[PDB]
């Protein structure tokens, strides 16, 4: 279980390559997820000054207030 | 109850929803300062050898690797 | 190794050959650097006087006290 | 009424079935770095018994014992 | 205690005899130690010439980026 | 504030004067710690030669992995 | 399993409540003895240069600026 | 750099002119200095006799054991 | 976002200009914050000495240990 190659087809990581590019974490719901939810994602993104933040493509009734943006 | 499970619910998210406090200046400045020393610590061999004479070939360094290039 | 070839490619070494000319200690980041200062150098220069001085080209909030320009 | 009790029964399944990642990683890594910053800082006494020329016995190590057996 | 005995068993010291022999600081890891790397040792290696070098058996994902190679 | 007197009640610092006895930083628990350990005390001593340990009467289960004599 | 959040809660704030020394202690320490070799370095040519007889014009220091005013 | 001007404004030589004079070399603590000691000195005295000695108007606290006075 | 003007309203910083007063960091609540505590305020306060402490504008009944001045 690697940034290249993760456990799950769920997962997936981009890894930066160079000082200018910004690294994600970005995980599509699916398999025990229910079926409104059943292809949206969900991503934690860190931009290259290292700062990290939340977004997600669900409706903002089931967005969490950490992820609000 | 449905309301305690929810607060709990409330709570992962509050948690989960901490403020990073982007500690990449930490990681670099000391990795910048090792550095720094590192190479400072080759002042005196070369002020030694500047200093007798030597010529570019004959100076010997007392240099290990450093895991960080510099 | 010696100041003419050094046992590793990120340290470099400007020895002088004359008596108006001055010297210099440089290393360029890399291997086990973080990405965003990949490539940047630090380097020591010493004046024909015997005067030494720290420079570097990192940010500046990267930069220690005793090497600030 | 029942589904709302069935709904927090879900819930707590769902709290119950959280990925836990691999924790023993952080903590073999933490007990690497410090027995390697413990070992390291004998070669000071090291290096100055080995220039100054002295046999294995008559060199006295400042060693402490450590929690862990490195 | 000494570099011939120490007062610990998971510590050991090969101290060189002559000009061509080099010197060794190795730990054996165990009692507080995680199970995983229970009898695994770490090794401090020092050069006849005087370099030092670490060395270690633990897998890689535990080793940190001094102990890399 | 000094090693002869402190700021806290709760902590006591014990000072060697003739070269032969042993230094000790001890704490009692106290205020916002727990109803059952709230009288116990953690200790540090140090040995003449210069050897630094810890030791503690709280219970078996509470005690850290570094206290742990 | 409302309690173990609000015992999470409750390690969280102990762990945030942790009692910080006093390191102004240490730098000002460190500082001030930098500071004092640096200028005890100059003692060898200031002695010197009276003893020579030179006036104060013409005894030349071997001073470099310090990132610390003294 | 000369004893009579001094490379930068933090540091001030008082040179002696004639036999019975003592000389100084007195430096004023700044720039990258903490703030708690922005502004205090450190001044290392010869007398005539040629016995220097060292002191400083910083906290007791902050004094290493060589300027005790 | 450096001390003297940060990325967020919410949060202050008062930095010490001289040796003889105190550091301060302030952080008002809002938004995602509760109703009742929505305008209170949690502050760090650093005495010229350099000991930190932490107090808080909100009910004693939400106040943590640590603050509970």
């Amino acid at each position: 279980s690697t940034a290249a190659v993760t456990g799950q087809t769920g997962l997936t990581i981009t890894y930066p390559a160079s000082a200018t590019e910004s690294a994600a974490i970005q995980g599509t719901f699916g398999n025990s997820a229910a079926i409104k939810i059943k292809n949206q994602t969900l991503t934690w993104t860190r931009t290259p000054e290292g700062a990290w933040s939340c977004a997600t493509t669900v409706e903002a009734k089931f967005k969490p207030a950490g992820c609000a943006s | 109850t449905l309301i305690e499970l929810m607060i709990v619910v409330a709570i992962i998210g509050i948690l989960a929803a901490i403020a990073i406090p982007q500690y990449q200046n930490y990681i670099a400045k000391s990795q910048v300062s090792r550095v720094m020393s590192e190479t400072g610590s080759l002042k005196t061999v070369i002020e030694t050898c500047i200093l007798d004479g030597k010529t570019a070939a004959n100076c010997e360094l007392g240099w290990t690797n450093s895991n960080l290039l510099g």
